[PDB]
């Protein structure tokens, strides 16, 4: 199964201002590492997928939550 | 065409005589550029489904009849649409941000475009009006979100013989406002992606209440930078997806 060549890349370039409540966040992933400058990205409900600064120590609670439950 | 009863205060059939009042619209633009080895696909306009979470339509809100703590609310829930069209999917999502009610989109060459916007008073739909402390109040807190993808749905397109309403809102340069939220592509179908907003007086210009924002994507080039994004796509090209 050759890898391929160099598959382009979905690494997040700007983040949510607004953190949306646990209630419309179920699930999440991260990016990648072909970029130096990563983060975590968030699901919902309406949606579909929406990256989020991790700088926010909201952020690393709403992940730390998902980590248990 | 029949019929004339028809008063003239309603924001739908003219702008308000409210001097602190202006109905403010919001008027996102998209240039999307396909891959050369993405197959062809100018079926635009495929489909269109709009969705909100709690907000719904009625009144339930998830319908949580049973108090304890909880007030996450306050502010109100998010809407999406799931903009087929063009080989690709865009996905929308924003919150606290004018009503959009007018989607159009066109195709042209290995490019496709989409329009999404809100209509100016004197149109034929609503047009809420408010006032500057509200309208300010938006402004900062309004959100896009935005997630293309590669759709493959070789099903016809569905159009409407019915011009594009437009926002009457033009997208020249003025004060920068950080409202595009999270931009998520998958380049495996989408080389180019330009972005550009402005939420403002869909009536009149009124500066304080008009900004606007918009990157640049290129084979992974990203970069901020405010400029004219008054001809960045060919608005006389652009059909209703209804």
């Amino acid at each position: 199964a050759p890898m391929g060549s160099d598959p382009p890349t979905a690494c997040c370039f700007s983040y949510t201002a607004r953190k949306l409540p646990r209630n419309f966040v179920v699930d999440y992933y991260e990016t990648s590492s072909l970029c130096s400058q990563p983060a975590v990205v968030f699901q919902t409900a309406a949606s579909a997928q929406v990256c989020a600064d991790p700088s926010e120590s909201w952020v690393q609670e709403y992940v730390y939550d998902l980590e248990l439950n | 065409m029949p019929a004339s009863l028809q008063q003239s205060s309603s924001s739908s059939s003219s702008c308000t005589e409210e001097e602190n009042k202006h109905h403010m619209g919001i008027d996102v633009i998209i240039k999307v550029t396909k891959q050369d080895q993405t197959p062809t696909n100018d079926k635009i306009c495929q489909s269109v489904t709009e969705i909100t979470e709690s907000e719904s339509d009625p009144d339930p809100e998830v319908e949580s009849e049973d108090d304890s703590t909880s007030v996450e609310d306050v502010d109100p829930p998010t809407t999406y649409y799931s903009i087929i069209g063009g080989g690709l999917r865009m996905n929308f999502g924003f919150t606290k941000c004018p009503q959009i009610k007018s989607i159009s989109e066109s195709a042209d060459g290995n490019t496709v475009n989409a329009r999404l916007s809100s209509v100016s008073p004197g149109q034929g739909k609503d047009s809420p009006a408010i006032t500057h402390e509200e309208a300010l109040a938006m402004i900062k807190d309004c959100e896009v979100s935005i997630d293309i993808r590669c759709s493959e749905e070789e099903k016809d397109s569905d159009i409407k013989t019915h011009p594009v309403l437009g926002s009457n809102i033009s997208h020249k340069k003025v004060s920068y406002e950080d409202i595009i939220g999270s931009t998520i592509v998958d380049t495996k179908c989408v080389k180019n992606l330009e972005f550009s907003v402005r939420i403002g007086d869909m009536c009149k210009e009124s500066s304080e209440l008009e900004v606007k924002d918009g990157f640049k994507y290129v084979d992974g080039s990203a970069s901020k930078g405010a400029t004219d994004d008054t001809s960045l796509i060919d608005s006389t090209k652009l059909k209703a997806c209804v």
